[PDB]
RNA sequence: CAUUGGUGAGCAGCGAAGGAUUUGGUGGAUUACUAGCUAAUAGCAAUCUAUUUCAAAGAAUUCAAACUUGGGGGAAUGCCUUGUUGA
């Protein structure tokens, strides 16, 4: 209940740097800002490592034995990761800027193109334990004149050649004795050589340069060595080559351009297989399978990922996650989907398990600031700054009606009647709560009475009173249904923002500007208590700041709050660096989560370094933009005081750290906080934790199993619930037979009914037993359903996990059987032909 | 785009907007992004929107809005009266 | 004594021990090697970072060190390591049983000198070779020739001559021949330390009486002599800047500087290293630079510099006295009580018998600082009572730290040895806090704790009283009185609701803290030395005097686990980060690893030096132990984070694999009745049902541009009747013979969804209808097994899209309908989930809504 | 004298809009140039690990 | 009578061979530690020169190139672009 971990980051499928597949076709590794997130294209699951990387990743390599992972900053830090242990092995520092990391094809020893040096290192053994200094450097080769920009290996382990910003391209052999075999330097291009490669026979070397030229080097005559046999030209007009890979067993230069294009070739022939438009923004990285038939592209401007199959001319994914620009959230009534707003306007529908967006919604013109669901997940509402709140369908993907005001007002926030009749929205311009009906797109009423704007709006799910949240320091609770039209204001101390209501329908949790979170009653105007949040908020000092991080008033409040569905915990998050988990009765926070550790983002550090401060100004505020080689980087088009604006170029600041909107999951103790880096997901699906309940000395895991040999089936379930460990429970849940399921399921005590319902809800989704799991849910609902009705709120996370299992996977098996059952009846009974 | 970026997006909306759009019936896995799953299986056009009941082309029949078709020859004169009286008040409402 | 869980990472917090450090020169920069016991270190000299530590521990202590440019020559007991980057690249073994005292390098030769007055010569096997490897010869010195060997020096410009200095006199050996080319005269004093000079032909000498003797070798005479009162000279060095300067390092902690031109001392340094631990063991002017590097035996290493002279015209007479520059610090004494500071395992507090607390860094080893002891001037205005000759705080026996409100007030409470109060410390400012906490009943503080909110500070007196001081103001709030003997551990739960305490009278009292009521009171048998609470799960463990760990649930108020197996007093222990382990260290010189579910030890580590404290990280990665001898902190890497750990009670041997590796794979199927799914992803039904719609949306909008010259057989070109039939139809056909399909359907699981549409559309049936009727009889034989109920019905439905035109027109054939009745006789049984889901739906909709 | 990525050191003058005379100094680009104070002599340094010594009076290296 | 105002005389109290305020300079941190240099599979580090050269490889838009301009109006002379006269 208390220990959460960073389980998943969602959205921003690619940010910067190298994108590599697994040894197989299966696991796709793409960088996010900090973390090497792991996608599984076949066995549809997603996964993101818990380790922070201190700046943005520049490069990634995967061990061909599927075991070691290296991710390296812009500056040159380095981290080893075990895959199958999901954990950090060693933190290494390279003292210069790195450009490409690739292992051997053998897997023994990895190379690093850092600065103008080629560094060749022995990888540490995996099964050997962690030491102080696990890396052993083989050699450092130094023959280059400017920075080395790429790297490749041979197909044997024994040859490595690099490409530089120097025009050269030099072959290095690994062992010193094979130096005499190959030491020559390839040159002759006109601009930056960005790739050089081997064919499947190592006789021929191709080179690829920024200007658009391909050479074919070959050990040929005029005792004779390495002429250019034939030149090939892309003829890119104002496009330039940006990243190129080459699958040598299938002869494919997958080539990306600065004009968003992409070409394919077959290299002794140079026949253009196919040319695509991948976007308006430049292709920043490519890589291939080992088998050569998934490609993987990412433009880093919008931050989109494109996995392309080339033989059948079809995508696997063209996904786009967006950065610094997700305003609000909503979990579905099912646990399985999270809908994020944007600042573009696009409303995406993200999946938790396989972390890609299902659909977009591209009807709004400007940013979207609130999203909520209603009506058991068919509809989804969204208030924009376009001047409208639009309804949506999820069965058909369409607007119902676009609700608008009278005099065209902005809409911040939104509240939907649980019985989906009424949609309420609130502004900054008007401070009048507009109220639309769902059927008739007219506004029913303009509920007014606030000084200052409405921050948030939300409905009871119990009796459907709504409660507004002004900036005249007053909650005002409305009652809008049925001949009453009566109003009750509750004054608070400072400007409130981001209300939320308990699923009881009897309490309202507020987040004022003094930091403090107060909890009011509704049927009375008085408050239960308040919990103090000004101290346990971590605040960043920005780079351009002039005050200490201790006494700035930027971030010490909370711009969101959401009660858990138990009604016992609040998760709060604001423009600060931190997320909180307050307990509601005991009034004490449980654990504080730092959202990100990036120097790249602004609001991270409590204390900046002192060596950055030169007598005139910080050494981060200096424009490095004019130093850059390309034109497109140097053009500063940032508008003067644009904050949280349209594009990320128009800041002329680093992006701020802010957690915009936070919600709990319905099912499984998860909560998602929508960050700058992208939508975070915290969870407890590990359960590597010993949280026992009512242990005697007699209860051991040796004792529960011996109750199963003794056929003592109700005891061995209760003896396994006392440990609250999942592998003892799966030992006894899968053991006991059908004939004593309803005898056991009734005799379960009333204490463990949340545990077994949180178990079967979480276990049956990814487990093969449909028929065995449903006999449990038949037995538990029938034998002890009346206890479930009394404590509805202690089970609403457990039951929702069950009736997601029934809708998502159980009904679709039924409907396919039903489709099988009726198609049989039509064909075998009706008449033939001719 | 430039002026709203200066103004720190807070955008005063356009006053009026009237537009027609044309939707094409597709099985609505084909309206979502490239990803190997889906949430919606049916067609994008609603079943009401691909068949409204309509007045029959023959003069000898009258079809109502619910699907209760009536010929002109199986009516009684008192049922002829009410239907002309019913189509009186709906036509006069416009 | 090999453990299965832990493995040592390195020892944190040691700099030197007394063995003379030796400097090496790279280009224009300087590196200092030191040693720590059996594992030497390397420091840069430009900023004193840690650059290299050795890869393995040596089998004994390193006795002497020297370093020529890249290669560090380390000399433990019988052998000499020739190390590069801390890696042992060549081990050189000396053929005696004597232990090597001193070592020297010049030219092609290595010169190692054992303790029994014998000198070994090792030659470079080739002038290309970098480390000398071949045994050249054995030089001996009989006691009629000279005394015991003080040192080995090689002076400048002597072809293979080796200046062997002894306690009596000075020798010279031509190591090519092996002959004594010159012997000096006998000295009236016992020589202690020799060092060469930047002038020609002169070695400097140091006696046990305070006399430095310059000694020429070409004249064989004493050129200059310098008398020192009452000092045992331990180190000598010459400044090579161009100004003549001698640095004499005593063994009474003094460093003394001379000016040989002016024949005067310049400035004498007092107590730069401790007299008791050895004084200045080695001091060295770096070459051509005004930097002397002093490293005593008291686990420090300091650099001192000479500022330029203030006089314009005079210069060499008015000399600035030396100046403190950077240094590194460790504990001189072994650490008494440590703790971890934060969650990311980034600082460790360590308080030792040196009386000085240190915030060591696991992360970067130049980040470690002594927490200051400089009392805040009082709010009240009256002056602070203390001795004016400032002495350090008495040594620290109990520490508590909660990190929740750091940087705003104090968050570290320490209890000093034999003081009726117990001070506080700020973590961020690295300083003693402004508040001191008294016990108000004149008892000694034996145990402290803090609230998780960081507002309350618990103090457990040795007379029962538990005073709870607040942490803003240091004000008194509540005083609890349950115990009568010494309280030896307090804690507060995670919720700030319930509070425990443990006494030496055996009472384990359970308090409420919101209300001030005593919830309950539990009495065990033995007196109770210490308590470690675990706030995540409300389990806490006690250490008794009947040598057993008792673990007590904090909610249900009863002993849950009791752990037997120790045989002497349990020093300290800690829970795992997840409550799954307890690691306890005791005076039986063991470190065990208890396992709370199964109630037994799973790993027993016999360490020869007894471990005083064991502390896990809050993260699940590091384990830190502090021993009785030695100064630093041994850090253990956790294999459990990278490997599953068996849970067997193996300890009794030295001194259900479901359960042993604590993981459980599911059944494939419980019983033959139960329907199942396919193992793996749940999208395999959906992609098989919707493969045509997915591919119609996956494609690009427009056609990609092709060239006209394309290889027609491009897919086949990838550079590296019944026999012509595919493997599926052939395995169907052989399956059609034996009327069985169990090996067939194992293939249909392992096809790709891309393959299955290409496969079932290829069933070759127009007139005879063999292959359809064989394929239906595969699916009916599938559902009789009840495995993979999802997929086989989708293989059924995929027929009716591909061949539903065909089997409809050839309905009422007796061969097809024989299969289809055999389908429907099988397919009727699996309505029993459709009658099961609707009950599972309609109840759960009725229960949660209504 | 400008220097380009061609390697063509180009003499210029504010009256004529064409270069006065082009000079293929080195292969690749031109890292720097310098001209003797007398005006006779030029020295170019291309990025092809090369270096030329030109005579600007007669345009012969 | 009240000071939540300024100055300045005293006392209780706190009080180990002194106390308080203010400030110059240097060092160690302020992200996670695999050494310096060069012509770099090696050499130096007292230095690369009386081996530092030859050989090899190396020349696309047959001469693409302001994605970069505050807004109106003009541009004689320039320049650009096209057309043309003449050799």
């Amino acid at each position: 209940k208390s220990d959460f971990k960073f389980s998943n980051l969602l959205g921003t499928v690619y940010r910067q740097g190298n994108i590599t597949f697994s040894d197989d076709g299966k696991q796709l590794l793409s960088p996010v800002g900090n973390r090497v997130s792991v996608f599984d294209l076949i066995n549809n699951k997603s996964f993101t490592f818990e380790y922070e990387h201190r700046k943005n990743i520049a490069a990634i390599d995967l061990n061909k034995q599927g075991t070691l992972l290296i991710s390296i900053d812009e500056d040159g830090r380095a981290i080893l990761v075990n895959f199958k242990a999901r954990n950090v092995l060693h933190h290494f520092n390279f003292k210069e800027k790195c450009s490409a990391v690739k292992f051997s094809p053998d897997g023994r020893l990895f190379a690093l193109a850092s600065g103008r040096f080629l560094q060749i290192w022995k990888t540490p053994d995996v099964n050997k334990d962690r030491q102080f200094a696990p890396f052993v450097r083989h050699r450092v080769h130094a023959g280059h004149f400017q920075d080395i920009t790429s790297l490749t290996w041979s197909q044997d382990s024994r040859f490595i050649l690099t490409t530089s910003k120097d025009l050269s391209a030099k072959i290095w052999s690994v062992d010193s004795e094979e130096k005499n075999l190959a030491a020559t330097t390839f040159n002759g291009h006109r601009d930056y050589v960005m790739g050089a490669f081997f064919s499947h026979d190592q006789e021929k070397i191709y080179t690829v340069s920024k200007d658009g030229a391909v050479f074919v080097w070959e050990f040929t005559k005029r005792k004779y060595s390495w002429r250019i046999t034939k030149k090939h030209f892309f003829y890119a007009n104002q496009a330039k080559v940006k990243c190129v890979t080459f699958h040598p067993a299938t002869r494919l230069l997958a080539v990306g351009f600065t004009s968003g294009e992409f070409r394919l070739y077959d290299l002794p022939d140079f026949t253009l297989i196919q040319q695509l438009s991948m976007g308006q923004n430049p292709v920043n990285t490519v890589s291939v399978n080992q088998t050569g038939e998934w490609l993987a592209f990412g433009s880093s401007k919008l931050g989109q990922l494109l996995v392309y199959e080339w033989q059948s001319e079809s995508y696997i994914l063209k996904q786009q996650g967006h950065f610094d620009s997700t305003n609000s959230l909503a979990y579905s009534p099912d646990g399985s989907r999270v809908v994020t707003a944007s600042e573009d306007g696009k409303i995406k529908v993200w999946d938790i398990t396989s972390g890609f967006c299902l659909a977009t919604f591209e009807e709004h013109t400007s940013s979207v600031t609130a999203v909520q669901f209603a009506k058991r997940g068919q509809v989804m509402f969204s208030s924009s700054l376009d001047g409208t709140v639009r309804a949506w369908d999820l069965i058909r993907y369409r607007n119902f009606r676009t609700f608008t005001g009278t005099e065209r007002i902005q809409f911040n926030c939104l509240a939907v009647d649980p019985s989906g009749e009424v949609v309420c929205a609130g502004s900054l311009d008007n401070f009048d709560i507009h109220v639309w009906s769902v059927q008739t797109g007219q506004l029913l009423d303009a509920l007014s009475g606030h000084e200052g704007p409405v921050s948030c709006l939300s409905f009871s799910q119990e009796n459907s009173v709504l409660a507004s949240a002004s900036w005249d320091k007053t909650i005002r609770i409305w009652s809008i249904f049925g001949r009453s039209q009566q109003v009750e204001p509750i004054e608070v101390y400072s400007d409130v923002l981001a209300l939320s209501m308990r699923p009881d329908g009897k309490e309202v949790a507020v987040s004022t500007l003094k930091g403090q979170i107060s909890i009011f009653n509704i049927e009375d105007a008085k408050q239960v208590g308040n919990i103090d949040c000004r101290k346990d908020i971590i605040s960043g000092r920005f780079n351009q700041d002039r005050f200490t991080a201790k006494n700035s008033e930027r971030s010490k409040f909370f711009t969101t709050i959401h009660y858990s569905f138990d009604g016992m915990a609040i998760v709060a998050g604001g423009n600060n660096n931190s997320i909180c988990l307050y307990d509601v009765p005991n009034e004490v926070l449980l654990k504080r989560f730092i959202v990100s550790r990036n120097m790249a983002l602004n609001g991270t550090l409590e204390f900046l370094n002192s060596k950055k401060m030169t007598e005139a100004g910080s050494l981060d505020l200096i424009d490095d933009a004019g130093e850059n080689s390309d034109l497109e980087d140097r053009i500063d088009n940032s508008l003067p005081g644009s904050q949280r604006g349209g594009d990320l170029s128009t800041r002329k600041m680093r992006p701020e750290v802010r957690v915009t909107s936070v919600q709990f999951s319905p099912t499984a103790n998860a909560f998602a906080a929508a960050s700058t880096e992208g939508l975070l997901i915290y969870s407890t699906n590990d359960t590597i934790l010993f949280d026992p309940f009512d242990l005697d000395v007699d209860v051991t895991p040796h004792s529960t199993v011996e109750a199963l040999r003794e056929k003592q089936f109700l005891n061995a379930l209760v003896m396994a619930f006392r440990l609250n460990e999942e592998y003892l429970i799966n030992k006894v849940y899968e053991a006991i037979p059908i004939k004593e399921i309803p005898l056991v399921a009734s005799n379960i005590p009333a204490i463990y009914l949340p545990r077994i319902l949180k178990f079967i809800g979480d276990f049956a989704i990814e487990s093969q037993h449909i028929e065995f799991n449903l006999i449990w849910i038949k037995a538990l609902l029938s034998a002890s359903g009346g206890y479930i009705n009394e404590h509805k709120y202690l089970f609403s996370t457990a039951m929702r996990s069950i009736q997601r299992f029934i809708v998502r996977v159980a009904k679709e098996v039924v409907n396919t059987t039903t489709d099988n059952k009726y198609t049989y009846r039509f064909l075998v009974s009706t008449d033939g032909s001719m | 785009y430039k002026l709203d970026v200066l103004s720190s997006v807070h955008f005063v909306p356009k006053p009026a907007s009237t537009s027609l759009e044309i939707r094409v019936e597709t099985p609505t896995i084909s309206m979502e992004d490239a990803q190997p799953l889906y949430m919606s299986n049916a067609s994008s056009l609603a079943p009401q929107e691909i068949y409204n009941v309509g007045k029959a082309e023959k003069d000898g029949e009258i079809r109502l809005k619910n699907g209760v078709a009536m010929s002109k020859e199986e009516l009684t004169r008192e049922d002829k009266n009410r239907l002309r009286r019913a189509l009186k008040r709906k036509r006069s409402k416009a | 004594k090999n453990s299965k869980i832990f493995s040592p990472f390195r020892i944190i917090g040691n700099v030197s021990n007394g063995v003379p450090f030796a400097t090496g020169t790279l280009g224009s920069t300087f590196y200092i090697v030191t040693c720590v016991g059996k594992t030497f270190q390397i420091y840069d000299a430009n900023t004193l970072h840690l650059l290299f530590v050795s890869e393995k521990e040596t089998p004994s202590s390193i006795v002497a060190l020297s370093a020529h440019f890249h290669y560090v020559y380390a000399a433990y007991e019988n052998k000499v390591g020739i190390y590069k980057r801390g890696i042992e690249e060549h081990l050189l073994e000396l053929e005696t049983d004597a232990n090597v005292e001193h070592l020297c390098i010049f030219g092609d030769y290595l010169c190692a000198s054992t303790d029994d007055n014998s000198i070994f010569i090792y030659k470079k096997s080739d002038p290309q070779d970098k480390y000398p490897s071949e045994f050249y010869t054995k030089l001996t010195v009989t006691e009629i020739q000279g005394g015991e060997i003080v040192s080995l020096q090689h002076l400048a410009t002597y072809l293979n001559k080796l200046t062997v200095v002894t306690k009596s006199n000075v020798l010279l050996f031509n190591v090519r021949t092996g002959k004594l080319v010159f012997t000096s005269n006998e000295f009236p004093d016992q020589i202690t330390t020799a060092e060469p000079a930047p002038v020609l032909d002169i070695i400097a000498l140091g006696t046990v009486t305070g006399e430095v003797i310059m000694f020429n070798m070409r004249k064989g005479k004493r050129i200059r002599t310098i008398k020192i009162p009452q000092s045992r000279i331990s180190s000598l060095s010459f400044r090579t800047d161009g100004s003549s300067h001698l640095s004499v390092g005593t063994s009474s902690g003094d460093l003394i500087f001379y000016d040989l031109d002016r024949r005067s001392r310049i400035h004498v340094l007092k107590n730069i290293h401790r007299e008791s631990y050895g004084g200045v063991t080695q001091a060295t002017f770096l070459n051509g630079q005004p930097i002397i590097v002093t490293s005593g035996g008291d686990n420090s290493l300091k650099e001192y510099v000479f500022d330029p002279s203030l006089s314009q015209g005079s210069g060499d007479v008015v000399v600035q006295p030396p100046r403190y520059l950077r240094s590194r610090g460790g504990h001189s004494q072994p650490p008494s009580y440590i703790a971890f500071a934060d969650s990311q395992s980034h600082f460790m507090l360590s308080a030792s018998k040196d009386r000085s607390l240190w915030s060591f860094s696991l992360r970067k080893d130049a980040q470690s600082q002594e927490m200051s002891q400089r009392l805040h001037k009082k709010q009240d205005g009256g002056r602070v009572g203390g001795s004016t000759i400032k002495s350090k705080f008495p040594e620290i026996v109990a520490l508590a730290i909660e990190n929740a409100r750091i940087g705003e007030w104090e968050n570290i409470i320490t209890a000093h040895k034999d003081e009726k109060f117990a001070r506080t410390w700020d973590m961020r400012n690295k300083r003693v806090g402004r508040w001191t906490f008294d016990t108000t009943d004149d008892g000694f503080v034996k145990s402290v704790a803090m609230s998780q909110c960081g507002n309350f500070g618990f103090i457990g007196s040795s007379n029962g009283s538990i005073t709870i001081y607040n942490m803003q103001s240091g004000i008194l709030r509540k005083k609890y009185k349950l115990h009568k003997r010494a309280v030896t551990g307090i804690s507060l739960d995670g919720m700030n609701r319930k509070m425990v305490s443990c006494g030496l009278d055996g009472i384990v009292g359970f308090y409420d803290f919101n209300k001030s009521t005593l919830l309950g009171k539990l009495k065990l048998d033995a007196p109770i030395t210490a308590m470690v609470y675990h706030r995540s799960s409300d389990l806490f463990a006690l250490a008794l005097d009947d040598l057993s760990i008792v673990v007590i649930d904090a909610v249900t108020q009863r002993v849950v686990r009791q752990l037997w197996g120790h045989s002497n007093r349990i020093t300290a222990f800690d829970f795992s980060p997840e409550g799954r382990w307890i690691v306890s260290a005791s005076l039986d010189s063991t470190i065990r690893t208890w396992d709370l579910p199964t109630g037994g030890c799973i790993d027993g580590i016999i360490v020869d030096n007894v471990a005083t404290n064991v502390k896990f990280s809050p993260n699940g990665d590091l384990l830190a132990t502090t021993h009785v001898t030695g100064n630093g902190i041994c850090i253990w890497t956790n294999r459990a984070q990278f490997k599953t750990v068996s849970t067997r009670t193996i300890d009794e041997s030295e001194f259900l694999n479901d359960i042993d590796f604590n993981t459980y794979t599911s059944l494939e199927q419980i019983d033959k009745e139960l329907l199942t799914l396919s193992i793996g992803p749940r999208s395999k039904m959906n992609t098989l049902l919707h493969l045509d719609v997915i591919r119609k949306r996956s494609k690009p909008k427009e056609a990609p541009k092709k060239s006209e010259k394309l290889p027609f057989f491009l897919q086949l070109s990838g550079e590296k009747r019944l026999g012509f039939e595919s493997h599926f139809t052939k395995q169907l056909r052989e399956g059609s013979q034996s009327k069985d399909y169990s090996s067939l359907l194992a293939t249909l699981i392992n096809f790709s969804p891309a393959a299955v549409d290409l496969e079932i559309r290829s069933l070759n049936s127009f007139e005879p209808f063999d292959e359809i009727v064989w394929f239906i009889d595969a699916l009916t034989q599938g559902l009789k097994s009840n495995k993979n109920f999802e997929l086989y019905e989708t293989f059924m439905s995929l027929l009716f899209k591909a061949h539903g035109d065909v089997i409809h027109a050839n309905n009422k054939n007796q061969d097809i309908a024989s299969a289809l009745q055999n389908w429907e006789d099988v397919h009727k049984k699996e309505d029993r989930l459709d009658d099961l889901v609707k009950f599972c739906m309609g109840v759960a909709a009725f229960v949660t809504t209504a | 004298h400008l220097g380009h990525s061609n390697g063509t050191v180009s003499l210029w003058s504010p009256s004529m809009p064409e270069p006065l005379v082009k000079l293929l100094s080195a292969r690749g680009p031109v890292n720097s140039i310098a001209i003797d104070r007398s005006g006779y002599y030029m020295a170019t340094t291309g990025a092809d690990r090369s270096m030329k010594i030109w005579d600007i009076r007669n345009f012969k290296q």
